[PDB]
């Protein structure tokens, strides 16, 4: 855990699962919004992806 | 880009949803019905607008 | 998965997720018979002894 | 021995009492549990359900 990164960047790789589980920024963003935990595409991907 | 991703989500707002993903939850039927937003998009076969 | 609408439940109109008003498994003010762990989130209700 | 002010009233148990033990019994308590705001309704119609 403590050497690895999540790096959601696609919409078929960006589970909110893993990324919640690795990075706690994320697991704050998916409590603060439960809807965003679907995975059909509609997790918002970073500004530049 | 991998460093800032977590700064992204740090920031706990919601984004909009773009246009061509709100046309994929209408069913075959009442795509074409009057209560179908995206409509005024829905110009060419093969150009998105 | 049957339990929510996964295609259409895309939002919010209030604090809670759109799930939360179309089915009362995803509703928190619903508590299963059993409990080991007071939930995370607890906003109209109140427990009493 | 609050009935009306609890969330499951008597046929849910009364289903429950003769309901095959398989799978799609535990499917249709979920279904069963469906919420009937007019959120829900809108909700409902678009799917077609």
């Amino acid at each position: 855990i403590e050497y690895s990164l999540p790096v959601p960047f696609h919409r078929f790789y960006s589970n909110p699962t893993i990324c919640a589980a690795l990075s706690d920024d994320i697991k704050r963003y998916v409590t603060e919004f439960p809807h965003y935990h679907r995975h059909d595409g509609g997790f918002p991907l970073p500004t530049a992806f | 880009a991998a460093r800032r991703i977590p700064h992204f989500y740090r920031v706990r707002r919601e984004v909009p949803r773009t246009v061509n993903e709100m046309k994929q939850d209408f069913v075959v039927t009442d795509f074409y019905k009057v209560g179908n937003i995206t409509l005024y998009t829905e110009l060419h076969p093969f150009f998105d607008f | 998965r049957i339990s929510a609408l996964p295609g259409l439940n895309n939002g919010q109109l209030a604090e809670e997720p759109l799930s939360a008003y179309v089915n009362a498994l995803h509703d928190h003010r619903l508590w299963p018979p059993f409990v080991t762990h007071l939930p995370r989130n607890m906003e109209g209700v109140q427990v009493v002894a | 021995a609050h009935e009306y002010h609890n969330w499951l009233r008597s046929p849910f148990s009364r289903y429950s009492a003769t309901c095959p033990n398989v799978l799609h019994s535990v499917m249709t308590l979920a279904a069963m549990l469906y919420k009937i705001s007019p959120v829900s309704l809108v909700l409902q119609t678009k799917a077609h359900i």
